[PDB]
């Protein structure tokens, strides 16, 4: 029932073009919010909706402005994206006790797209070693040479999406740590026992889903556009 | 504003306790606590005016005073580790200013520990590899590799709830031909009886 | 939604004295919505230094307002007090009688 | 002192 | 002894406007010591008493500032209501709000208040527990649910068992008191051989008083004539009460003069010569 709305999850903008970030609510409360968080900082305030066209400047409001025309929706507007607002931004709603918060949208501005690359999924079976020692068996998925960090890894178990003995790393890790623009990588197991990777009927999938260029983005570039996609990797059990 | 330690870290099953000083707190303002996993939007847990709260998620305990409280966890899960701010509210503000909050990591409770180093082989090609270390205790962490070749995760935790089972994992790769499961951890201050499958 | 006419009570201060300084008061209270116009007259014309007490009200949520302007009664001067509100027809005017 | 409302309206 | 602290609020929609007319009085034992008024050239609390002129630039300031958080409460507070009440039509969308406090003699709060009106009607009350609500209507009980479920007693009580208690008290000592009346009789010719005898009251505070007209101790058959008690405009209440008496026999009638601030009713008379 409380429940705030984003979308898109993760945005890719060139510098100097107008961003229009948009937020939900159906409790048609009347109080919202705009928050942006950088990281290892705090979440802060950009701008508050008391109600329909009664908006207040936040704590950071320059470089953004608010649309508030009915009390389910709050936009942001950004005029001419700065790469300095390469950030995540969140939107909330309140009644009166608590604030509650959409999932937030993860924006990156960059001067050029050259540098926008999918990933290449992989999935790396388990060892003999593993099913012997233990009578489990883990899978490893690896999405490598992505940019920006803008990826949502899942996995698939005949069909179903898993959560269950799955754990993907909170951070992704810099192919070229030295570099400011390097791509990344990123990793996840799931685990089964032993007899469950051992049917040949069960069938496994990694999925990520890589937030890159829209249609209305120009691409001038000679390799293949790296648009919003999924990229998979796929295996089945195995007796052997 | 309010005040709380960096950090806290608790094993999963025991109880948390989240302290936090207001010492210049006024009548009309509320303690509110709320708390975000990294990346993930913020979530409300409980709050209060005076004295004891309980609800389904935590109980806060607030000084007589008013001027500290204490936000307690019992039983917390590894569901519970995420960053706990501690935020006054004004009884008459939709306003709030989160400041730095605590830290909180739970580790599980590894109740049979097995630590290995695993070879996993690529699904399409045969020369890709992957080095697994698992189920290793929560103890111990593990380190970036001293070649910089060399891509090494931090720790992760898998629960399998089917059966009462957790364990802890890190994954390490490489290009260089160098490069062994047997030396992939070698800069982690891992268990001596270690299993390295012999090739 | 009430709406409830103002009784009006126009009156001085102190008891009147011809020739002696006083304050001439149009008492307006038991009204609803709080929009109203006071005027206060001398021999028909309207009073320009009026001032009023702050809007307030009481425990059946009707309005009250006091009116007030100095003047110096004299044997034949005469005033009113003259009201208009959404709930009149015509606006009402009660005239000042120092006996009341 | 006067109230001030707590934040909730009608 | 007992003494009382209360704010009288009145908001009026004007919603294509900046903001609603908004007013705020405080009494302190039923006198005004303060007021606050959007009608105003640059609105902001005031003194409307001379013990208030010494509180201090800080309390001038903090109090303006909770009338403007007021005026944006009652602003959508009043966007509310036309929604409730289905968009039906006025010129005159009124929200009043009455709170307050009760100290007795051993500084102890017996009784908190706080209870609004729409439409000049009641809307919503707390309940005398500082815990519950009375709903007058339907759309009242959509904003009893919301408080309900929102802890807004809470706040509400907080206030009314602490700041109210603890400003009432300073406001006392900076104050340092009952004026009692002072009655005279007047003469009046009505109708032949008949005359009227009208008992003044005046100069009194509080309000509350009774006048009665008596004949050697007993109480007379006709009805009096009075007017309701009215302000003189000093902080101080006049009324009077009258009877018509036959010419010649006006020594004979007695007026008693009922009033709290007098150790025992007054008794008088008009004196011929
Ligand atoms: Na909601
Ligand atoms: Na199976
Ligand atoms: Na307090
Ligand atoms: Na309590």
């Amino acid at each position: 029932d409380m429940k705030v709305t984003q979308m898109p999850r993760y945005l890719i903008k060139r510098m100097g073009e107008n961003v229009l970030l948009e937020c939900g609510q159906d409790m048609s409360h009347e109080t919202m919010y705009w928050y942006r968080q950088d990281p290892g900082l705090g979440l802060q305030l950009i701008y508050i909706s008391y109600d329909v066209d009664s908006n207040s400047e936040g704590d950071i409001p320059k470089g953004y402005r608010v649309s508030r025309k009915k009390r389910e929706h709050f936009s942001l507007i950004l005029d001419s994206a700065k790469t300095n607002q390469t950030s995540v931004y969140f939107c909330a709603s309140s009644f009166g006790r608590e604030q509650y918060f959409g999932p937030g949208t993860r924006l990156t501005v960059l001067e050029d797209l050259k540098n926008v690359f999918p990933p290449e999924v992989a999935v790396f079976e388990p060892s003999e070693a593993e099913i012997s020692h233990t009578q489990k068996a883990t899978l490893v998925c690896l999405a490598t040479g992505f940019y920006p960090d803008h990826v949502e890894l899942s996995w698939w178990v005949n069909g179903k999406e898993v959560h269950s003995g799955v754990c993907t790393d909170p951070q992704p890790l810099k192919e070229q740590p030295a570099l400011n623009d390097s791509r990344y990588a990123l990793s996840s197991r799931l685990r089964v026992s032993a007899t469950f990777w051992q049917n040949p009927r069960n069938h496994f999938r990694c999925q990520v889903q890589f937030y890159g260029l829209s249609e209305n983005d120009e691409w001038t570039q000679d390799r293949a556009k790296p648009v919003t996609q999924i990229v998979s990797a796929e295996a089945w059990g195995r007796a052997d | 504003k309010t005040t709380q330690p960096d950090s806290m870290e608790s094993t999963e099953g025991e109880t948390v306790h989240l302290p936090c000083s207001h010492a210049t707190i006024s009548g009309n303002e509320y303690i509110y606590w709320y708390r975000q996993v990294p990346l993930q939007g913020p979530e409300y847990v409980t709050h209060g005016l005076q004295q004891n709260t309980t609800n389904s998620m935590a109980f806060l305990a607030i000084a007589s005073d008013r001027k500290s409280s204490t936000l307690i966890l019992p039983h917390v899960s590894l569901r519970d580790a995420a960053v706990y701010h501690c935020i006054l509210s004004g009884g008459s503000n939709y306003k709030l200013t989160f400041g730095k909050g605590t830290l909180l990591t739970v580790t599980p409770n590894i109740q049979n520990p097995d630590p290995a180093v695993y070879q996993l082989r690529d699904s399409k090609s045969s020369d890709k590899s992957v080095c697994l270390f698992t189920d290793f205790d929560s103890q111990t962490n593990v380190s970036q590799s001293k070649d910089s070749d060399v891509y090494i995760t931090d720790k992760c935790v898998l629960d399998m709830r089917s059966m009462d089972f957790k364990s802890n994992s890190a994954v390490a790769w490489s290009n260089k031909s160098d490069f062994a499961c047997a030396n992939a951890f070698n800069n982690s201050i891992i268990p001596e009886d270690t299993f390295f499958p012999s090739p | 939604m009430i709406q409830r006419t103002p009784k009006i009570q126009v009156y001085s201060r102190h008891p009147a004295e011809n020739g002696k300084s006083n304050f001439l008061n149009c008492y307006v209270s038991g009204f609803h919505p709080s929009d109203i116009e006071v005027d206060l007259l001398k021999n028909g014309e309207r009073i320009e230094k009026v001032e009023h007490s702050d809007l307030s009200f009481s425990k059946d949520w009707s309005f009250y307002l006091l009116y007030y302007t100095e003047f110096t009664p004299t044997e034949k001067d005469e005033y009113a007090c003259r009201v208009n509100h959404v709930t009149l027809s015509q606006p009402k005017i009660v005239k000042w009688d120092r006996d009341m | 002192s006067s109230l001030e409302n707590f934040r909730a309206y009608v | 002894g007992p003494h009382s602290m209360r704010y009288f609020e009145t908001a009026v929609s004007r919603p294509g406007l900046e903001e609603p007319r908004y007013i705020s009085v405080g009494y302190v034992d039923n006198k005004e010591f303060v007021r606050f008024d959007s009608d105003a050239e640059n609105p902001r609390y005031e003194p409307r008493a001379p013990w208030m002129e010494q509180e201090g630039p800080e309390y001038w300031e903090r109090e303006t500032q909770k009338a403007k958080g007021q005026e944006q409460w009652f602003r959508v507070s009043l966007r509310n209501l036309l929604g409730y009440y289905n968009q039906s039509a006025g010129g005159s969308h009124t929200l009043q709000q009455m709170s307050g406090c009760d100290l007795g003699s051993d500084w102890r709060l017996l009784r908190g208040y706080l209870q609004f009106a729409y439409e000049g009607r009641d809307y919503i009350a707390l309940n005398e527990d500082l815990k519950t609500w009375t709903a007058a209507d339907m759309a009242a009980q959509i904003t009893r649910r919301k408080w309900e479920q929102s802890g807004a007693a809470e706040h509400y009580k907080a206030y009314l068992e602490g700041e109210c208690v603890e400003w009432l008290h300073r406001y006392l000592k900076n104050g340092n008191r009952t004026d009692s009346p002072k009655a005279h009789v007047t003469h009046h010719p009505r109708s032949k051989g008949e005359v009227t005898l009208r008992c003044w009251a005046l100069g009194f505070y509080p309000a509350d008083i009774t006048l009665t007209w008596q004949l050697n101790g007993e109480e007379l058959t006709q009805d009096m004539e009075l007017v309701e008690t009215r302000p003189a405009g000093d902080g101080t209440f006049q009324k009077w009460a009258s009877v018509v008496v036959p010419l010649g026999k006006e020594q004979n009638y007695t007026c008693r003069v009922y009033h709290e601030g007098l150790p025992e009713p007054l008794t008088l008379r008009w004196e011929p010569p």
